[PDB]
RNA sequence: AACUGAAGAGUUUGAUCAUGGCUCAGAUUGAACGCUGGCGGCAGGCCUAACACAUGCAAGUCGAGCGGAUAAAGGGAGCUUGCUCCUGGAUUCAGCGGCGGACGGGUGAGUAAUGCCUAGGAAUCUGCCUGGUAGUGGGGGAUAACGUCCGGAAACGGGCGCUAAUACCGCAUACGUCCUGAGGGAGAAAGUGGGGGAUCUUCGGACCUCACGCUAUCAGAUGAGCCUAGGUCGGAUUAGCUAGUUGGUGGGGUAAAGGCCUACCAAGGCGACGAUCCGUAACUGGUCUGAGAGGAUGAUCAGUCACACUGGAACUGAGACACGGUCCAGACUCCUACGGGAGGCAGCAGUGGGGAAUAUUGGACAAUGGGCGAAAGCCUGAUCCAGCCAUGCCGCGUGUGUGAAGAAGGUCUUCGGAUUGUAAAGCACUUUAAGUUGGGAGGAAGGGCAGUAAGUUAAUACCUUGCUGUUUUGACGUUACCAACAGAAUAAGCACCGGCUAACUUCGUGCCAGCAGCCGCGGUAAUACGAAGGGUGCAAGCGUUAAUCGGAAUUACUGGGCGUAAAGCGCGCGUAGGUGGUUCAGCAAGUUGGAUGUGAAAUCCCCGGGCUCAACCUGGGAACUGCAUCCAAAACUACUGAG
């Protein structure tokens, strides 16, 4: 289990925010829409930029509404 | 619920022989089957298109003696089985016990065979059956109970088997009165006056 | 009612009063250590820590506090004595 | 505890039991862990009275399943 | 084992084609009502006031935990038929304790969310069960009962005096446990019962053995608590919402991660992919229609959640913030000596009330199950069974044959007849169900007692286990089922008949009364109103009303439209978003194929098997369209690199 998204926020302290896109299909009209997903990955070293491409995985909860962490930065 | 009442009058509307009266005396002498019953037995003209399908369904339903709650129950078991619901609807009416007593020839009417079953006088596998709905299988040795083998209702009816012949899927023994249902009938021993393509179409709409 | 619920009613205060004595005694031997930390006392808290470890653990196998709760005070209070060195 | 006991299915005056393994504090007709056989007292003709499977009964009875009074004999008479 | 069905009609007009509404034919319900009414199987029965409740009963059990008081048989003596006392003691239960009342039964008020489904994972707990491992050493102080005093209308409360335990508390020891930094430090226990070779001794006892119980701990199952991701009704004439609010740090707190809590720090967080707010509603496996796609809907059965007169709150405990527990506040009934008390049928019956509308103050513990004791036994309004109600599905009767002078009798008529009609009558047979009499299984596994053989042992003493023998047990119950007797006797309605639509003529009535699902009939000849004959549909039922889905290609994904029938913004530019010319190369996110884990059981479907058949019950398979993890393929789309 390993996801991938891009960063939109650096405002908080040791906390980053990703967007994970997703193509689900519509159940009756047979068309693939795009619907988003927005998590709070636990940053660890205050070193990611707005516009990166990072990789997350799931741990036990660290604060509330923050259970995902940072694996590694893939590309700028 | 049976049908108790006049019995030429059913044969007199549909306009056929229909084999309801018992003896071989005469059709259209006890009956006078020339006309539609009732007062206005002379006026006729243009059976409706729905009325033709109901007239075919009511004909088959009065040869055998079912009612419609039972008759639609046979129609469900026809559409369950594989292929040719018209033929399957007939072969569930042939395997019924009151028909096979009539085919062996243990009665004059078909309604007489219903009464001989109903008074426990008929056995199927060596044990008593008194239900006029028992679906018999291939190879069931229908025999007559020994307490009533001396009834003249059965003895006289075997001379009424002379105007019938054997239907060539049974065999009857005129000494011990123990018939044997050999196999299922085919779609050649049944008369072509009944139609398997009007009753099926009636139960759609 | 029953003559059996009125027995479990009388048998509740005989344990409520009995457990409260065994429960509050634990907390007095812990507040003696914590009030001795705040005055920056190295050997005063060390004497209170010694004669309060047997009081907590003897009240643990009686079944008053749970055995994982007694495992929690002993870890943290050691972490404040090594911070006075 | 877990236990091996008998359910009850069928009409009036014609029972048909089921060897189930259940937690003990459940209903008769309620939930169960799994089912292993049946028991038909009024079996006649081509019907089979006892139909226990010895594989899962080897498995559960080695892990503290606790049988009933009738099941004390139905596993015995195999 | 794998498996198939799709119908139209009437109505806008002098008439026609089209667009478009409306209405009917179908299958269904926890149904209600009207007319009528023989039977048996299998089912179901407060959908409204979660509105109040008279009276019965629904969770107790252990004397192989310990006091105490009842004291049998019997051992008796004595005295003269009976008492006296004595001796043992079997019973028996108010009290302390161990367990259990957190399971089983009930109801749908609340909640638009992580409640409930599906897929995952990590930070924990778990009495009774199973497998192990190490034990089960000694000691003390109180307490109810019972005494006795005092107070209270009671419901009860208070004091002094006495005794016991597997109650309670120190002390001793301890891994294979906790904390610690290695080093070191800390913590437990309970005994009763059956026997007995030897020996100490009052085999009071020690003693050995067995059964049981208890204390640490690891593992397994079982149950439980948490977190993530997704899906989850209508309203945009609801567009901004939020300061433990959103993160960080330090400290607390809980079995367990966390603003769970607190102190400072920082100014964030969510929102048009619909936040917030309003309105309603318990969800799910499934049921009902449909050819299918879908559409409605969550009665009985099963899983999960939420409540127990209203609002709070914790204790006890393995596990409750507890339906027959505790405390408080309130409302409402009742008691009282006026001081004070008592109670909670959304357990099974039942009453009142509401309403179109919904059942007996039953029978038992025999079965399956639970609780305690394993020693039998004891409790059980959950269960298993009966009673009531055409409330539904499935089955069977209400006779069968012969019989034309074609009888009366009825209705109609061109007056000739036709029709009711072989239908009756007459004649010959038959007796299921109901009635009556006799017979009669299966649901029964055990328990007691006795005997015997195995292994426990120091002692085949006890006890456990095979087996033998003997004895005992059913609410249902007059059982299903079988035989005999009576005699055709015991047993048919309901709507409709102008068109859709199967089936028709006379008589009253005359724009009156009346009919009606739509078209619409009735003004003096009505096949439409009211009757009478006749006839057609269904039957132990038939009709109307209410309510869903079909037909409706009438919200059109499968499957429609926009020149004039309703329907193209007055025209531009443009953000989010949707779609992408052409060559290679890469990649594998879509896509196809396969494997594994899952998708509870039931239900539906297929092949069988049992009840005289069927409904009903039941074995094996398919299916549950899903989601996740792996393996491969590379045409097309996406992404990447070059043109």
């Amino acid at each position: 289990r390993t996801l991938t998204g891009r960063v939109v926020s650096d405002k908080m302290d040791k906390t980053v925010t990703v967007l994970i896109e997703r193509r689900v299909k519509h159940p009756i009209y047979g068309k693939y829409v795009k619907r988003s997903t927005k998590l709070h990955a636990h940053d660890e070293s205050n070193q990611c930029r707005i516009g990166d491409l990072v990789t997350i995985r799931e741990t036990r909860p660290l604060a509330k509404t923050k259970a995902w962490t940072l694996v590694d930065i893939v590309e700028r | 619920a049976r049908y108790i009442g006049p019995k030429c009058k059913l044969s007199r509307r549909e306009g056929t022989d229909l084999f309801l009266k018992s003896g071989a005396r005469a059709l259209d002498s006890k009956c006078k089957a020339e006309n539609v019953p009732g007062q206005h037995g002379q006026r006729r003209g243009r059976l409706s298109d729905y009325g033709l399908q109901l007239r075919e369904k009511q004909k088959v339903r009065r040869i055998y003696g079912v009612l419609e709650r039972q008759f639609r129950g046979y129609y469900q078991e026809a559409s369950r089985r594989k292929g040719s619901t018209g033929e399957n609807l007939l072969q569930l009416l042939e395997c019924r016990l009151d028909n096979v007593v009539y085919r062996m020839g243990f009665g004059s009417t078909r309604s007489e065979s219903r009464q001989l079953v109903s008074h426990k006088a008929i056995t199927v596998n060596g044990q008593t059956v008194n239900i006029p709905s028992y679906q018999v299988k291939a190879g069931d040795v229908v025999a007559v109970r020994e307490k009533s083998k001396n009834q003249l209702r059965i003895a006289q009816a075997l001379e009424l088997c002379g105007q019938r012949g054997r239907v060539e899927w049974v065999e009857v023994d005129l000494d011990k009165k123990a018939g044997t249902f050999k196999s299922a009938p085919a779609r050649s021993d049944l008369s072509a006056d009944i139609n398997e393509n009007l009753i099926v179409e009636l139960y759609s709409k | 009612n029953t003559p059996s619920a009125k027995k479990r009613a009388k048998q509740a205060e005989k344990r409520r009063s009995h457990n409260a004595s065994l429960r509050s005694m634990v907390r007095t031997y812990i507040k003696n250590v914590v009030k001795a930390i705040d005055a920056k006392d190295l050997e005063k808290a060390q004497a209170a820590f010694t004669a309060a470890v047997p009081v907590i653990d003897r009240m643990a196998d009686k079944g008053i506090i749970h055995k994982n709760k007694a495992a929690r005070h002993k870890s943290r209070l050691s972490g404040h004595i090594k911070a006075l060195s | 505890m877990v236990t091996i006991r008998l359910a009850r299915g069928g009409s009036k005056k014609r029972p048909f039991y089921h060897l189930t393994v259940t937690n003990s504090r459940n209903a008769r007709d309620g939930r169960f862990v799994e089912r292993i056989g049946f028991f038909n007292p009024v079996a006649t003709g081509g019907e089979v009275r006892l139909s226990v499977d010895q594989e899962r009964a080897t498995y559960w009875l080695g892990q503290g399943a606790q049988p009933s009074e009738r099941v004390a004999q139905l596993l015995k008479d195999a």
